[PDB]
């Protein structure tokens, strides 16, 4: 009794947050929308046959900031993106990247601006990745 | 292209027409050709600039006009329509002209991840916000 | 032969409905008991509908051996923790053998190291972070 | 081809507009948000186009390695900033080999000293001043 023939969602003035709750069954993880972000609205018919391209394009024509770890999918907007300055002692960027790499927490999109073997680095992204990489890099310090 | 009768029973058919019309003399039967009729249905509204949508089957086409159309569009369809059910009446082909809310008059797309997709022609239209 | 007929409940109304089928008694949080429902279901396979519903409505569910807790996705947390005197491997085996190994939210670190990462809902990372500060001063 | 016509837009709808043709995401403050700005637009090379708006308009920008960030030309701030025991050539290499370095922001001072002058926008000199006190005290 929903007469369309295809597959798709259509969103009739949707307030970005169920319309990303409706993409979060082609993704496998749940969608943690912000607030600032859940804002905006959209309105149209549209198909999820692959999610990651479609949240790719949608991010810059909309203007967001989007992060995955594993687990969920944080999304953001553009005007909350933090940014923060590290410095080490006894640890490289060159290894403090091997433990990013060998987590599953590296993500190419904001990787981190520094020396490959000094201590001081430079990284900006969403606020979810920003206060990990500070929390974990000023933990190994004391760890080692 | 649809008829399979002989000469030998087509003159029974103009002679049993005969009958039924007591003012005629002798009723002529001409085959017209079928995909002539389709044609100039077709080319006589791509000539007018109307937003139409075929949809061919067996045994008879159709052309659908939906949409928001304006005054010019709809005195244009009408005067063609009544201009060609006189010569070829409306056993074969068949026009749907109807108004609907939707600014898109007639067609439909669905977006995802690479474009658009012009999706297949249906009954549900999606209703303009503007 | 058994389901439930929903017509406009609150997820707690829900959820309960559910705990038969499910043999252990589900919690459900107070932000997550706003969203409503309605439908003939059918309590044929639960742990499959559970894992529908909670991606189409947007929930994270955990169950730890004695009740299923669901929350609404937008009270994930997360944090950071390190160990001095023990790596991860004996941690996450304490978990295996503890039977409080959830694969679906799973820990993110170097593998003999102290510091990792971890985020699921607010029962779990909770008990996780508590867990693992209390083997530590043990030591 | 592709393009844009604004009709009384402001400044943030506009250039989020252009953060598809620049493949980076843009962020504009809160000041270069109040002008205006009408006209057909036509996107085929952007950071032709950026540098030459930024001009007739009053904007600074700049572009960190992840997004690009604009402020009009009344938010710029300066500092005079001094190290102990590393010279300009350090931290000028450290950034032509991070990635950081801009050219049309260059540092202004004697190649073999302490101390020398920032001037550009804020996210420009709160990063150069914070990694230049923050790394002559690792040594």
């Amino acid at each position: 009794k929903i007469p369309v023939t295809g597959s798709g969602f259509v969103a009739k003035d949707d307030s970005l947050r169920t319309f990303f709750d409706a993409m979060a069954l082609q993704l496998k993880e749940p969608v943690i929308v912000s607030k600032m972000a859940a804002r905006k609205k959209i309105t149209g018919n549209f198909e999820f046959h692959d999610p990651n391209a479609l949240l790719e394009k949608l991010s810059l024509q909309l203007g967001l900031i989007w992060y995955f770890d594993g687990q969920a999918i944080y999304i953001y907007d553009a005007s909350e993106m933090r940014n923060a300055v590290v410095s080490l002692r006894n640890v490289s960027l060159n290894e403090f990247n091997n433990f990013l790499k060998r987590s599953g927490l590296y993500n190419k999109n904001y990787p981190l601006r520094g020396d490959n073997r000094k201590g001081t680095f430079y990284v900006s992204g969403p606020p979810v990745y920003v206060d990990m990489v500070v929390n974990a890099a000023t933990m190994m310090d004391k760890q080692n | 292209q649809r008829n399979t009768m002989s000469k030998k029973e087509l003159e029974v058919l103009s002679q049993k027409l005969r009958a039924l019309m007591p003012y005629a003399d002798s009723v002529n039967i001409t085959l017209m050709d079928d995909v002539t009729a389709a044609g100039q249905a077709e080319a006589g509204l791509k000539q007018q600039a109307l937003p139409y949508s075929r949809r061919n089957h067996k045994g008879g086409v159709t052309f659908v006009i939906q949409g928001a159309l304006d005054d010019v569009e709809i005195l244009r369809a009408r005067q063609f329509v009544d201009s060609y059910y006189r010569t070829w009446g409306g056993r074969y082909v068949q026009f749907a002209i109807e108004l609907k809310d939707d600014w898109l008059k007639g067609r439909s797309f669905q977006y995802g991840a690479e474009g658009y997709i012009k999706m297949s022609p249906g009954h549900w239209y999606f209703p303009s916000p503007l």
